[PDB]
């Protein structure tokens, strides 16, 4: 898990923010730098759902009111099968 | 509360050896990454190295990368910077920071904790400690009712040194001067305080100037003229 | 219009260390996977290793021990490094990108689309040689041919263009052949109209890298 | 991260706006700073535009692409500071800083207040004499503070130092020293300190006979 | 490793030949077959992933299709360009693998040299060594008879001949024979000669300068 903790400190998740932000927008290369960047923790579930709570944690000043929280939660859990990873089973996003 | 209190400061002769120490305190060390950033005279903010809370992995500034070294002694809460070939450029104030976000976070959030900061100068020049000359309040620095005093700290290297009154007991009305760099190389301000011109006489003021690198601490009793 | 090329020295002394750089231009290399690919003498393709921006890396562990790779995304730049070579490392050196890139049918696929254009690097004990170059001076049916003949250089290789490279038709730059004292030769030549010899000069630009020799020689009738 | 403008000085209740610009945005992330007179430096913005504990709500940051901008709005004199934007960027990390803006805090004009230090005796028997003049607590922060020594006005055997503008009062104050060999300093009676400042109804001129 | 075996090795086709390559792999794939073209000087260009999803600018010519692993690149209608060595890559796993390469060399018809000679230079024999040079430009098939003569004596062990590689437009061959002297052996003849035999020839063709001479 330390393991865990130095990949996580050297990912760049931002593309991520960008791209599941642009989705909603609809309801360039954003979506495939962060799939890159996920591919990383593909092989640790424990880890990937840590990357995944850790983009919900940036983006709570950008959200208001829990339509918008759930509307971007839902996307944010789709996000690695969207990729095309496997996603974790477990993973709560608060 | 956090607390960061750098030390260590001093002359360093170029091509000789220094170890900066920062102490560390009110938060869990070990779970947050550490910085070093300086500010020459003069100058702004210039970041100078990090080392992170999660592996101990070190980052370096291109202008110091391969003379410094940052270190990390968690049992005892404590940064260290070693500065093994100084250079005309690192003569600075070396401040310790705490990274806001904890380890372990793509996220960036800055640095919420600096310590206040320790005075590194690189010369070959030889240090040399004060001397303290008082200021006393005559008639001509008395203004109404409101006399002026003060303490003349002349001819120290290097930087810095701190003046208190009264051992502290006296903060109002109290002005240091940033110090001048006088053609010989060496440094020289002075310390001033209004105080009402009743007091004179009945109250007494002394001047505590220290200069750590030359282990001095000087009390001079101002006396009124 | 992302591009690659490699950087480095052509020539490494065996049991030092190789060491190359590509530049990513066009755009930010950051959050792509990136890697480096040799083309020995043997013609196959050999997989180095891949590099992440995060600097995670996976190597082939053939030389695993002997390889790293480092990423400066401030740079745009990643880097090769090789220890103790020896002859079997002689090759052409390729940087890639290694993309997953999705498709129009919404599945995601692994494959390398760019490449840089490749550097050789030469392991050998030889020190480097600058060549000396020479004109092939022309002599029917309205075709001339001339030419440069570049001498004695080593190691690979040279580059050459004609009239810093307007003239390109009609060129063959032939492949190096080492000749029996140890060092590289060719010739460049051209077949030009017969009756331009007397309104258009020729000029072939030799430059060989590894010895910062960069001739032109102009190529007139005797 | 070019920083501008370099120098700001507005009145309190006025609006600041200092601004960045990022040459590169890759993995980026924007903080700003505020070093106060005496002061460890003060984190007031990271990423962009989240506010750091302990910091009043008129502090907000903003980015529009590669600008970034930070807007202190209702102006206090406790704002007195030089503020230093900062990113941290690509792998491995890379942190700049800008070159600063100095924020002076305007105040109703303010007299200085003026004194003269005859040397020590103790410093005589040094052998040197050191002349001090203070100008108190005036603001702005121009000011000509000159040693006129027997009529003729001294330049370049001084040196003058100014406090930074206080974070309460929004004044400054200054110190001028001359220094003088023992034998020189008895070559002359009458040593004076011409002060003009236009706080003051006239120049002043506070001065002391050498021996009384 | 996922060893990739490709076949034929090599082969040699004509403009608007089918041409088809098959690629065998040691281990089930499940989705990352890629085939690559390397033309000559150049790095591999992806043509196809995904076994059979072309990459954008390359041209309908090539398909690919298979599963599993059992492979196969269509090149439907060579042409000249087409020239080069293809090879099928897996990348569903960690270390990357390549086939060996399958060479593609053209067939066409037969085309005779042009032969040209070149004398030394004035320049190289001040440096005691006298390099003649005979070109032979443009011909097809590769197999040619390059005989040095000097004064109508045969020469042998004094020469070294370099080919290129099929033009990628008209699919030939340009070769150059160097005949490499002393100074002072090149000052003793006269009649330096280049006799060149190939299919395309009717006869042997002689070209020749004297030294000293025009
Ligand atoms: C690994 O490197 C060796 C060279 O030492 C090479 O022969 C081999 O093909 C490489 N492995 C792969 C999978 O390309
Ligand atoms: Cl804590
Ligand atoms: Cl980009
Ligand atoms: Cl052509
Ligand atoms: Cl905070
Ligand atoms: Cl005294
Ligand atoms: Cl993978
Ligand atoms: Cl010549």
């Amino acid at each position: 898990a330390r393991r865990c903790q130095s990949q996580l400190e050297r990912a760049n998740l931002r593309p991520c923010e960008q791209h599941l932000m642009q989705k909603i927008q609809r309801d360039s290369q954003h979506q495939e730098r962060c799939c890159n960047e996920l591919n990383e923790f593909e092989n640790n579930q424990r880890c990937m759902c840590e990357a995944l709570q850790q983009i919900m944690e940036n983006q709570s000043d950008r959200l208001q009111g829990r339509q918008q929280e759930q509307q971007f939660k839902r996307e944010l859990r789709n996000l690695p099968q969207q990729c095309g990873l496997r996603a974790p089973q477990r993973c709560d996003l608060d | 509360e956090v607390q960061l209190v750098e030390s260590g400061g001093g002359v360093v002769q170029p091509g000789g050896s220094l170890r900066l120490s920062c102490v560390a305190s009110g938060f869990k060390f070990q779970n947050y990454g550490m910085s070093w950033v300086r500010q020459a005279p003069g100058k702004g903010l210039e970041w100078v190295a990090d080392i992170s809370g999660s592996d101990e992995s070190t980052y370096y500034a291109d202008s110091v990368k391969g003379r410094f070294t940052i270190s990390r002694d968690t049992s005892k809460n404590t940064l260290h910077l070693q500065m093994s070939s100084p250079r005309a450029e690192d003569t600075a104030l070396y401040y310790c920071a705490k990274a806001t976000a904890p380890a372990g976070k793509y996220y960036y959030y800055g640095m919420d904790v600096w310590g206040q900061g320790t005075t590194v100068t690189v010369s070959s020049a030889s240090t040399k400690g004060p001397s303290v000359f008082p200021l006393a309040p005559s008639s001509k620095s008395t203004s109404g009712g409101t006399a002026a005093l003060g303490c003349l700290v002349k001819d120290y290297f290097p930087e810095p040194v701190t003046v208190s009154w009264n051992s502290g007991a006296l903060t109002s009305g109290v002005h240091t001067f940033p110090a001048v760099l006088q053609s010989s190389g060496l440094y020289s301000l002075s310390s001033v305080v209004t105080v009402p011109s009743s007091s004179l006489g009945t109250q007494t003021y002394i001047c505590n100037v220290n200069h750590k690198p030359s282990n001095t601490k000087v009390d001079k009793r101002v006396e009124p003229k | 219009q992302v591009q690659l090329q490699e950087s480095g020295p052509g020539l490494v002394k065996p049991s030092e260390t190789l060491s190359l750089t590509c530049t990513v231009s066009g755009g930010s290399m950051s959050s792509y996977y990136w890697g480096w690919i040799r083309q020995p003498a043997g013609r196959g393709l050999e997989w180095i290793g891949r590099i992440f921006t995060t600097g995670s890396t996976i190597y082939n562990a053939s030389l695993n021990s002997r390889v790293s790779m480092s990423v400066d995304t401030s740079k745009n730049q990643f880097s090769l490094k090789l220890t103790s070579v020896t002859a079997a490392d002689t090759a052409l050196y390729f940087c890639v990108r290694d993309r997953r890139g999705r498709s129009h049918d919404s599945n995601w696929y692994w494959y390398f689309d760019l490449w840089g254009r490749g550097t050789l690097v030469t392991v050998s004990s030889a020190s480097t040689k600058g060549p000396s170059v020479f004109p092939l001076a022309p002599s029917s049916g309205g075709t001339a041919a001339l030419g440069c003949l570049v001498k004695d250089y080593f190691p690979e290789p040279v580059t050459v263009s004609w009239n810093s490279g307007a003239l390109t038709s009609g060129v063959h730059t032939f492949p190096a052949v080492l000749q029996s004292s140890g060092l590289y030769s060719l010739s460049s030549v051209v077949t030009v109209p017969s009756s331009s010899l007397g309104t258009q000069t020729y000029i072939c630009n030799v430059n060989h890298k590894p010895s910062n020799t960069k001739v032109d020689k102009r190529v007139e009738p005797k | 991260m070019t920083q501008s403008p370099a120098t700001l000085s507005l009145s309190p209740g006025e609006i600041a706006t200092l601004s960045c610009r990022a040459s590169q945005t890759v993995s980026s992330y924007l903080a700003w700073y505020q070093l106060k007179p005496g002061q460890a430096p003060r984190l007031l913005i990271y990423d962009a535009s989240r506010r750091a504990a302990g910091i009043p709500a008129r502090f907000s940051g903003s980015e529009s692409g590669t600008d970034f901008t930070l807007t202190i709005s209702s102006l206090e004199p406790e704002d007195s500071a030089v503020y230093y934007c900062h990113q941290r960027s690509n792998w491995p990390p890379v942190h700049t800083f800008g070159q600063g803006t100095k924020l002076e805090i305007k105040r109703t004009v303010a007299a200085p207040s003026v004194f003269i230090f005859p040397p020590s005796d103790e410093q005589l028997k040094s052998g040197t004499a050191s002349v001090v003049c203070l100008l108190n607590n005036f603001y702005p922060r121009e000011a000509k503070v000159q040693w006129k020594v027997d009529n003729a006005l001294q330049s370049g055997n001084s040196q003058e130092s100014v406090t930074e503008q206080d974070s309460k009062d929004s004044t400054y104050s200054l110190s001028s020293t001359l220094t003088l060999s023992k034998a020189d300093y008895e070559k002359h009676k009458v040593y004076a300190c011409e002060v003009t400042h236009q706080g003051l109804s006239s120049p002043v001129t506070k001065s002391f006979n050498r021996g009384e």
